């Protein structure tokens, strides 16, 4: 049949940087109204009008005061707004009911470059909707039977929307921690033996997400822990900043060029260790990021 | 290759048979990914990792081409003991004169037996409300090996602690420290406080100031 959810919570989870750079695509959630056993014959008009009695596009993280803004849409992907009814009655409305529970979907969309710390962003008010419906029922449950909100009259009795039925549900957005790593090649010079190379690695992480960065010993360690590039082999090593401190198995995210969504940048020098001829050697080093 | 992997703090609740981690390539070059899941314990006062069949990743290897989004399914092969938080490490290896770099993500993963949860969901918060020891209970002691000084932290609770800043006012070069449930670990220190340590735990839904008393 058709029913109306009197209590309930909907939740979506998005990682924070992806949220900033891409927003969030139309996510389906339960509107409050659900119908099973509806007819799919499209022979009888499905009457359905909703009135949003309470709603918020603002989502607040209780522990920081930070907020997200969201767009809410009504299953025809029309933006819904408080204080304005929308009649969705058609012959085909019945095919918008989704899932096994027959949930009439609404959608939430997060736009823009919204940047917020990970946490739970709860809707500033619950979503309360008043529904007015008369849905044709599948034939095996009866002929000419309809699932109807209270006081509905499809029409010596005039047409009447009735008093409606109220749904109430809460909306939450969980923002998840998130990290991006960017580590380019270290390109040594010509050949005919090679000056050192001071390069860097960058990590853009969400605000409260510590980690350790370790580097292994490449594909061809020579005595167990001496890095070497494959042609014979050419020994090298990697050092934090311009120092003599070997970077290996490590570097805490708290201890390298971090100014403020945060970004860490790690400066390192790659040096040749030996008269050894050319040339064109290579290695691949594993960068382990550990949370 | 620009790799995006989330969530980096996944968990499998007691009433869930599996959870998902997303692997998304937003770059223009393809990448190969290997996925393994290791059991994580702190026996011998240090972090140990071992092969395991309790949590099976699907797939164990994937090619993530440009613009692709794959799901990494983490499924429990068997049910866990009641009231227990099992710890694991999710390890995914990302493969896009020179030295090139490939990535390795070490990701903490927790799975829950009956009557205990992560506490990051409303439902799991209620589960832990009915459980007294569904939290970290931390004690410290300093005993000095051959022959430096080492701080010992013990957790008598059924849930882990993720500690960030210690002392009482801070130990630079320490981004975080894990004290797993019903475990003891030791670290590298110096100086003297000779009381109870002050710390910040990020295990739950919000950064909680946690107090840790001395073992005596």
């Amino acid at each position: 049949a058709c029913s109306v959810s009197a209590s309930g919570t909907s939740s979506i989870s998005v990682p924070s940087i992806y949220l900033m750079e891409n927003g969030e695509n139309s996510s389906q959630f339960n509107s409050g109204l659900s119908c099973t056993g509806f007819s799919l014959a499209l022979a009888n008009m499905t009457y359905l009008k909703y009135r949003v009695e309470q709603m918020s596009n603002s989502f607040t993280n209780a522990q920081t005061g930070e907020k997200l803004n969201a767009i809410i849409l009504d299953s025809n992907n029309e933006i819904i707004s408080l204080g304005q009814e929308k009649d969705m009655s058609s012959f085909t409305l019945v095919n918008l009911f989704s899932g096994p529970d027959g949930n009439l979907p609404f959608y939430i969309r997060l736009p823009a470059g919204q940047s917020v710390s990970p946490g739970v962003y709860q809707a500033d008010s619950p979503l309360k909707v008043k529904w007015f419906y008369s849905v044709p029922a599948v034939a095996i449950v009866g002929i000419g039977v309809f699932f109807e909100s209270p006081g509905f009259r499809r029409g010596g009795i005039g047409f009447n929307w009735g008093s409606g039925a109220d749904s109430l549900g809460s909306l939450s957005i969980t923002v998840l921690p998130d990290c991006r790593i960017l580590a380019q090649d270290v390109n040594f010079g010509t050949a005919a033996f090679l000056e050192p190379v001071q390069s860097s690695m960058g990590i853009r992480c969400s605000v409260n997400t510590p980690y350790y960065v370790s580097l292994n010993n490449g594909l061809s360690p020579q005595n167990g822990n001496q890095r070497a590039m494959k042609s014979t082999f050419l020994k090298y090593d990697i050092f934090k900043n311009s120092s003599n401190d070997r970077w290996g198995s490590r570097w805490s995210s708290l201890n390298a060029t971090i100014n403020p969504v945060t970004q860490q940048n790690y400066v390192f020098t790659t040096k040749i260790v030996d008269t050894i001829p050319a040339g064109t050697y290579q290695d691949t080093v594993t960068v382990q990021v550990e949370f | 290759a620009t790799f995006l992997i989330w969530p980096i703090y996944p968990k499998i609740e007691a009433n869930e048979k599996a959870t998902a981690v997303w692997l998304q390539n937003t770059g223009k070059t393809d990448a190969m990914v290997q996925i393994r899941v290791f059991k994580w314990n702190q026996d011998g006062l240090k972090d140990n990792y071992s092969e395991q069949s309790e949590i099976i990743p699907s797939p164990p290897v994937a090619k993530i081409k440009a613009g692709e989004k794959h799901m990494l399914r983490l499924t429990k092969s068997v049910n866990l003991p009641d009231g227990k938080e099992q710890s694991y490490r999710l390890i995914v290896d990302e493969l896009p004169s020179k030295v090139s770099f490939q990535m390795r993500y070490s990701i903490p993963l927790f799975a829950y037996g009956k009557g205990i949860g992560s506490g990051l969901t409303e439902e799991s918060q209620k589960l832990n409300a009915k459980n007294a020891l569904a939290k970290p209970v931390l004690q410290w002691s300093v005993r000095n090996q051959q022959g430096q000084s080492e701080l010992y932290l013990k957790n008598n609770g059924q849930k882990f602690a993720r500690l960030s800043a210690l002392k009482t006012s801070s130990l630079g070069k320490a981004a975080f420290g894990y004290v797993l449930s019903n475990s003891t670990v030791k670290f590298a220190i110096d100086q003297s406080t000779a009381s109870k340590i002050y710390g910040v735990d990020s295990s739950g839904i919000k950064q909680e100031l946690i107090e840790i008393t001395k073992m005596e």
